[PDB]
């Protein structure tokens, strides 16, 4: 009897992460994208849906 | 000079030192062996119907 | 090679271990070059 | 020196060991 | 203190680049593709990914 | 007088070679890729080549 | 009593708009150098 | 390095 | 993508034609449990569309051009080794030899 | 003598290579193939073949 498929992922016990680096790498605690001349100068409100 | 069995051949390889197929170098349409007569079609090799 | 007697038609996997170096470079902007061999059993 | 590329642990840049430039992975080597 | 002098850029380049075929075929036992992957003057591709 | 070629037969049937504009461009400088005087020795050593200074195994590159 | 079906006009959208993905950052296109590949157009979710 | 991440 | 020359290669930019011959033969693209010797049961494949992907690292255009104009040389050039690094010879043994 | 010195190649040229259609297109009376044949820097095609 014919069928479709269903796909789903399971990520328990850990949190999703998004690093604040412009290449997204874990190069250090500080990042290149965190201490540049744009985010250390000015204040920035964020909207996050 | 009677010869009439030239149509009964399948696949001809020539290996120098049992290492290199002779024309080598990716010469021709299938370079490991000299395919005189392929029964099935493939991607289309057959000459003169 | 001496093997135990077997039922079905089999074969043997002789695997002569050789070298393999696949030294490449791209000396133009968009042109790649490959220079390689295996050197007891080389294509030559 | 190329010190502006390594992820620095503090003031000293993290410069790796000398086996981190080639490889010798053959079957039984 | 992971550094910022010329690692990750401002110049607005992509991160993944899916390529799309020419040479689309069919065979009773085979299939083929080819991809004119273009990369361009910079942004060196690592070819393992 | 300023422009035309001084000739006897106006409307001649067969112009000479020198009184007709020719086309002499520059000699075509052809860049030979790989001089095979030391490249056929590389394959006979056993290394099959692929791809394609200009090459790493030979240092010279002549062009005619 | 047969009243007529009421008419509509299936036609192409005026100035052919919506037929090229605009401001869908990700479904954009690019005029780019053949040798250089770099984006000479980037797009935003806003900026209609 | 004791840290939640790099 | 397991071919040893193009496995861990470092690819300086240009425009590179990249062909591939896939296999549609259902016998050695699948795998049975019990030695279900297929191609007679009715198993088949069909490929809708096959797409490439890649992952560029974003290097700065002054420091990529000190990689690229230093990697383009005669002495700075990649060289890979096959792991198994051998040549099979494939000798048959007839029935009970 | 059948001379050497730049008559036959060395550097892995394929002799015959099967090209392909991209975007065939169909009408009920015609059939319109659409090729991209290409040769690069060498291997100067005869086009009678």
């Amino acid at each position: 009897v014919p069928s479709l498929t269903q796909k789903k992922f399971l990520c328990d016990r850990t949190m999703w992460r998004i690093p604040f680096s412009s290449n997204f790498m874990s190069m250090g605690a500080l990042t290149d994208l965190g201490q540049n001349m744009l985010y250390a100068n000015s204040a920035h409100a964020l909207d996050m849906t | 000079g009677t010869f009439y069995l030239n149509h009964t051949f399948k696949k001809v390889s020539i290996m120098f030192d049992s290492s290199v197929s002779w024309p080598g170098n990716d010469r021709l349409l299938t370079p490991n062996e000299f395919e005189i007569k392929r029964t099935v079609d493939g991607e289309g090799y057959n000459v003169a119907q | 090679f001496e093997v135990d007697p077997m039922d079905e038609p089999t074969l043997l996997y002789v695997l002569f271990e050789v070298f393999d170096v696949v030294r490449i470079h791209q000396p133009h902007r968009g042109v790649i070059e490959a220079v390689y061999l295996r050197t007891p059993f080389s294509a030559g | 020196n190329f010190a502006s590329l390594a992820p620095r642990h503090g003031s000293r840049p993290f410069m790796g060991t000398w086996n981190e430039i080639g490889t010798s992975q053959l079957n039984g080597g | 203190v992971a550094p910022t002098h010329d690692v990750t850029t401002d110049r607005s380049q992509r991160l993944t680049l899916r390529f799309v075929p020419v040479d689309r075929e069919d065979t009773a036992y085979s299939y083929k593709v080819r991809f004119t992957l273009a990369v361009g003057d910079n942004r060196v591709l690592d070819m393992a990914s | 007088a300023l422009t035309s070629t001084p000739r006897s037969q106006l409307n001649p049937p067969n112009w000479p070679a020198v009184q007709v504009y020719q086309e002499n461009p520059a000699p075509t400088t052809v860049l030979l890729p790989r001089d095979a005087e030391a490249e056929v020795q590389m394959t006979n050593s056993g290394a099959q080549l692929a791809g394609g200074g200009r090459s790493s195994f030979t240092p010279r590159q002549a062009y005619l | 009593q047969a009243a007529p079906n009421r008419p509509n006009y299936i036609g192409f959208r005026d100035n052919f708009i919506g037929l090229m993905y605009y401001n869908s950052t990700g479904n954009m296109g690019v005029l780019a150098g053949q040798a250089s590949q770099l984006n000479a157009v980037v797009d935003l979710q806003d900026r209609n | 390095a004791g840290m939640y991440g790099g | 993508q397991k071919f040893f020359a193009i496995k861990n290669l470092l690819l300086l930019p240009g425009s590179y034609t990249y062909e591939w011959n896939f296999r549609k033969d259902v016998n050695m693209i699948l795998q049975s449990s019990l030695g279900n010797d297929l191609r007679v049961d009715g198993a088949s494949v069909r490929f809708d569309s096959i797409n490439l992907y890649a992952n560029f690292f974003p290097m700065a255009h002054n420091t990529a051009s000190t990689l690229e104009a230093m990697l383009r040389n005669d002495t700075n050039d990649q060289s890979f080794n096959d792991y198994l690094c051998a040549a099979n010879m494939l000798y048959p043994i007839p029935s009970n030899a």
